[PDB]
């Protein structure tokens, strides 16, 4: 009994929003953007004239590098790397609700190679944001839920 | 000899100079 | 701004140990601790000065450690002028007024086995190079431009020569509203030199204007992206490769070369009901062609081009290697599906995703120095699935396979599982692989010959940490290599804490290196004691993530 997706992957009322963040030019913020640009959502600059519009405040970003694996001698055989993002919707009648999403990417090191290696790593930097926002996106309706419930 | 910048491949050096 | 408790450990490689530490309030923002660390088997005191700033250009820190002489250097290394050991950190990290971006991380040590014998705080045991970078980067919406060096200092005594960026320039510049097209532009200027003079030296010159037109409904996404890529690489010092190899790398190489890409999502819902009424099952198609046609790259030196890991999210990438000098051509078609199992308040609770990539012909760049076990070039040859599943709010489980059809075993696989009541109860179960094919494959001759790299990965963790009565907290690790059937690391750790003060005990038992003469590993032990003061602050924690990253192989939260 599957069916298409008749509804949206953002909700309605959440169709023009606020972007903010304490870093409105970083990585995060430009993938957040992008990813609320492919759904079509207006998104309004920061201290605007419109009222009852819902926000988005982008919290701080965790990014931990650490060995996963070792070899027989103890050096690093796998690094895992981590990324932890904090959001808060605000829907300024209702109440602030916080959202997190955490990726988990995972390479070899390779020290012979290793500026290459390096490369390798701000590749998968550059990828992580974006996957971020993309679970930032996959909580948007649950709020929409609790926006219900409450 | 024998540039490639559209979407023909390369071929192997040992027939071409 | 006075002496701290003193705190004492015992080790296996520098004996009995102790620390003393002074601290000192310069200016409020700046802080520095000057530690005499005295060691009883190098017979000596280590200065340890730590000193942490913060600033309008952003936070760092700073740390000095000075060995003035060494008995230990004097034996096992009698014919150098001198034993003195020391490292040099530099930990820095800032936004200036939202568009100037500082980042500097550097490390410099005197001799390549300065982790395995002295406190690893700053850098690891497990590390094999030491890094030095230094970025600067103006950002703003539309456009960002980052200069940036990048110099490595390579460990391991079988060949200590490495390239470096001196400097490195990356230049973006975006525009989304061109008609219904969105274009951008990245320029990249960097120029290659290596700690060896007989090495050849190169300058890069990059431009990639690329345009995308993305279309979009409610139930699907379409995107065709095409893209240009135009390289040119000037080589210098090329008489000592040219000299010894067949084939000639050229002192001018141009390099343009088009890509062509284009990606389709697809969704479907079914509200499921034989589970729990309310729940909703999406089941997600992707597909992806890819074009990049083959350029002859065997007249490149390979400076900064490593082979990527291809996970699930990695099947669709455009790129087969990293950096900018080996790009493999491309005829492939890349198919993938995920199930997500949302319950009745829209939280995603599980998700599994499973998908191949079909190559229509040989990803080829013009050189193949990494073996293969059969001769397979076509067809579905990659494959990939990742799955998580969110058992209650308490439990948790992640997997991830990868298998390759070439190595004709499966690639990698990681799995977890995780109980978890709170901050200080957990209990985790952790499992690692990679085959020794894929050893074989990606990485160099010597780590598939010696016997302690070509054996691959295989082990086992289990994680964890219990509190009793609200005062004592109980920490414990241990991880485990099942191919040699030996332990690689041993944890444990004791705390209590009170109303003003925490004494916290710790033991670790670590892989730390390799005795060439008998062929066998290496181990170390630790036990030590830590006494900090409480009351100054709200600070009541029994410590227990502060134990959990005191070893080697860290934990890290999978719910
Ligand atoms: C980021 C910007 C990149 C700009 C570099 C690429 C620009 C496009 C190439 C046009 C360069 C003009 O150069 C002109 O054409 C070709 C293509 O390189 C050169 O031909 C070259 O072929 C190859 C390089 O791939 C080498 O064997 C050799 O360096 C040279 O013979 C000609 O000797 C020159 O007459
Ligand atoms: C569908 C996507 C979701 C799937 C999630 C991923 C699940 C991963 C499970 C954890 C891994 C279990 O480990 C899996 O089994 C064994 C070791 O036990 C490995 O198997 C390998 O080694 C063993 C012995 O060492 C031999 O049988 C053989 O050489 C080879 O098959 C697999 O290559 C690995 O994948
Ligand atoms: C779920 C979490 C579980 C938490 C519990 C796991 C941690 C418990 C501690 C395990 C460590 C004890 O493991 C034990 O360590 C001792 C330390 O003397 C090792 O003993 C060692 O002694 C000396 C080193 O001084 C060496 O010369 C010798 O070759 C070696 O055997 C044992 O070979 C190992 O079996
Ligand atoms: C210059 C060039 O591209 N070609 C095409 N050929 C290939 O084999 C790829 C035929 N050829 C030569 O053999 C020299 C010329």
């Amino acid at each position: 009994g599957w069916h298409l997706r008749d509804t949206t992957q953002v909700p309605s009322t959440m169709k023009v929003m606020i972007l903010d963040s304490g870093d409105p030019n970083g990585p995060l913020s430009r993938a957040v953007r992008n990813q609320l640009r492919l759904n079509g959502v207006e998104l309004l600059d920061k201290e605007t004239t419109r009222k009852d519009v819902p926000s988005l405040r982008l919290g701080k970003v965790s990014i931990a590098k650490d060995t996963a694996s070792v070899f027989r001698n103890g050096q690093t055989a796998e690094y895992q790397m981590i990324m932890t993002v904090n959001a808060t919707v605000l829907i300024p009648g209702r109440d602030i609700y916080p959202i997190s999403a955490k990726v988990f990417r995972s390479f070899f090191d390779n020290p012979q190679m290793a500026l290459a290696k390096d490369n390798e790593q701000d590749m998968i930097v550059k990828e992580m944001y974006d996957r971020a926002a993309e679970q930032l996106i996959r909580k948007l309706p649950s709020i929409r839920a609790a926006d219900i419930r409450s | 000899a024998c540039w490639h910048w559209w979407l023909e491949e390369d071929c192997d050096k040992k027939e071409c100079a | 701004s006075g002496f701290l408790i003193p705190n004492a450990k015992y080790t296996t490689t520098n004996y009995f140990e102790f620390y003393l530490p002074y601290y000192w309030n310069i200016a409020p923002n700046m802080d520095a601790t000057i530690t005499p660390h005295y060691m009883h088997r190098r017979g000596n005191i280590m200065w340890e000065n730590e000193f942490r700033y913060l600033s309008q250009a952003g936070a760092g820190l700073m740390e000095l450690d000075y060995l003035p002489s060494d008995k230990v250097y004097e034996d096992e290394h009698p014919n150098d002028d001198s034993s003195r050991r020391w490292l040099f950190y530099w930990n820095h990290s800032g936004v200036m007024d939202q568009v100037w971006r500082f980042n500097v991380d550097y490390t410099k040590v005197s001799d390549p086995s300065y982790f395995n014998d002295f406190d690893n705080k700053y850098g690891s045991s497990t590390d094999g190079y030491a890094t030095q970078k230094f970025s600067v980067g103006y950002a703003v919406q539309n456009f960002n431009a980052t200069v940036s060096t990048k110099q490595f200092q390579v460990f391991s005594e079988q060949n200590t020569s490495s390239y470096s960026a001196e400097p490195q320039l990356d230049v973006n510049y975006y525009q989304n509203d061109v008609g219904p097209f969105d274009t951008r532009i990245y320029g990249q200027a960097v120029h290659f030199v290596n700690t060896r003079d007989d090495m050849p030296e190169a300058t890069r010159v990059h431009l990639e204007p690329t345009i995308n037109l993305p279309l979009s409904n409610n139930w699907g996404s379409i995107n065709t992206e095409a893209k240009f890529l135009a390289t040119h690489y000037q080589q210098t010092n090329l008489d000592w490769y040219n000299s010894r190899n067949t084939t000639k790398l050229d002192e001018s190489v141009n390099r343009v070369m088009p890509q062509f890409k284009v990606d389709g999502k697809m969704v479907f819902e079914r509200d499921m009901e034989m589970l729990a009424p309310g729940y909703t099952q999406t089941l997600e198609p992707r597909a992806q062609y890819l074009y990049v046609p083959y350029r002859d790259q065997s007249d490149i030196y390979n400076y900064d081009s490593s082979l990527l890991q291809s996970d699930y999210s990695g099947l669709f990438r455009d790129r087969t290697y990293g950096g900018l000098d080996r790009i493999a051509s491309a005829n492939q078609v890349t198919t993938g599906v995920t199930s997500r199992i949302y319950d009745d308040a829209a939280v995603e609770r599980f998700n599994i995703s499973v998908g191949q990539i079909y190559y229509f012909t040989e990803s080829r760049t013009g050189d193949d120095n990494i073996t293969w076990e059969n001769d397979d070039k076509t067809g579905s040859l990659v494959w990939a699935g990742d799955t998580y599943w969110r058992i209650s709010e308490r439990w948790g489980l992640r997997g991830g396979i990868q298998y390759d059809t070439r190595l004709d075993n499966v690639a990698t696989s990681n799995s977890s599982i995780e109980y978890r009541r709170d901050e200080d109860r957990l209990v985790q179960l952790n499992y690692h692989y990679a085959s020794p094919e894929y050893i074989q494959a990606t990485l160099p001759k010597y780590y598939s010959t010696a016997e302690q790299y070509k054996n691959g990965i295989s082990q086992v963790g289990a994680v964890a940490s219990r509190p009793i009565a609200d005062r004592w907290s109980i920490v414990g690790a241990y991880y485990y290599d099942t191919n040699a059937n030996k332990q690689a690391d041993s944890m444990l750790g004791v705390q209590y804490s009170s109303c003003c003060y925490a004494i916290r005990v710790g033991y670790e038992r670590k892989l730390n290196g390799w005795d060439n003469d008998k062929q066998h590993a290496v181990y170390d032990n630790a036990i030590g004691f830590n006494i900090e003061l409480r009351g100054l602050s709200s600070n009541y924690g029994l410590g227990t993530q502060e134990m959990l990253r005191s070893n080697i192989l860290p934990y890290q939260n999978t719910l």
